[PDB]
């Protein structure tokens, strides 16, 4: 689903930054 | 304690959008300015891919809250950290401008219906109909 | 067999006004044709753009004092157009009607952006409140911790 | 004056100006 693919990327882009 | 964070969120998010678009005399406004600088850098690398996903999601002003809620819910379901919170603001900023810009044709359609509805009931369409319809407009010259 | 009815003009108005707005916007963009109704919109958009470059500045000011919002825009558009045709109808006044409807639309649309930002701000606040985000931030030192 | 009346007064003035030169007899 679009919501899943979108939110799945925000968490990957969020965690990739804070690390 | 929570309510203090909630009230500040309004002021912080306002300054975030104010400086994001630009690319504020308060302590919360400075937080928005700092976040807007970081949020703009992350937006310069991964924006292209979200443009497509926003195309398929098709968020409108009606279901925008519904989609924003469950999208943000899945974002923090596995935990909360400063990084994911900043991403939430970056998504809210993009979701806002996207739903706003793509809703213009939607707003024009409503305005189109106001004009049509007006011409029907105020004898405007009848007046045009008697002169031959809209094709008669092509004779406006000299 | 038949004649131009009111409804026939009404249905065509949709296609005409759409083409009018498309080419009006296209000319304001650079300044920074299939169906027959689409061409009427293009021809009128050409005329409306000349009338605009001459008389737009004064309407920008008059729209400021009117202060049309998404709520009363229909109300203001109705009584303004009513006074326009009260003393008669001609192609010129019809052309002015399209030019005003286009400008009133874009005006209400542009000035309604801050209003939409407030709604999104409530979405962010509403989510953080009930999804323990505010609890996490308050315990991490508040919003001041971001600095 | 009120904006509603001034706007409608100017649209009427501009439209009739257009009609007087581009609406063929
Ligand atoms: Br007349
Ligand atoms: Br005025």
């Amino acid at each position: 689903r679009p919501e899943i693919r979108i939110a799945q990327e925000l968490r990957r882009i969020g965690d990739e930054f804070n690390a | 304690s929570e309510e203090q964070v909630a009230q500040d969120t309004e002021e912080v998010f306002r300054s975030y959008v104010f400086y994001r678009h630009q690319q504020p005399s308060s302590t919360m406004g400075q937080v928005g300015r700092q976040l807007a600088i970081i949020g703009d850098d992350i937006n310069r690398r991964y924006d292209s891919e979200f443009q497509t996903m926003l195309q398929h999601l098709q968020p409108t002003a009606e279901n925008a809250y519904e989609y924003f809620t469950k999208i943000a819910t899945s974002l923090f379901e596995s935990g909360i950290n400063w990084g994911r919170v900043v991403a939430l603001l970056g998504f809210g900023y993009r979701l806002a401008l996207h739903v706003y810009q793509h809703g213009l044709t939607g707003f024009l359609g409503q305005v189109t219906r106001f004009v049509v509805d007006f011409m029907l009931h105020h004898s405007i369409a009848r007046w045009i109909a008697q002169r031959g319809g809209w094709v008669a407009a092509l004779n406006l010259g000299n």
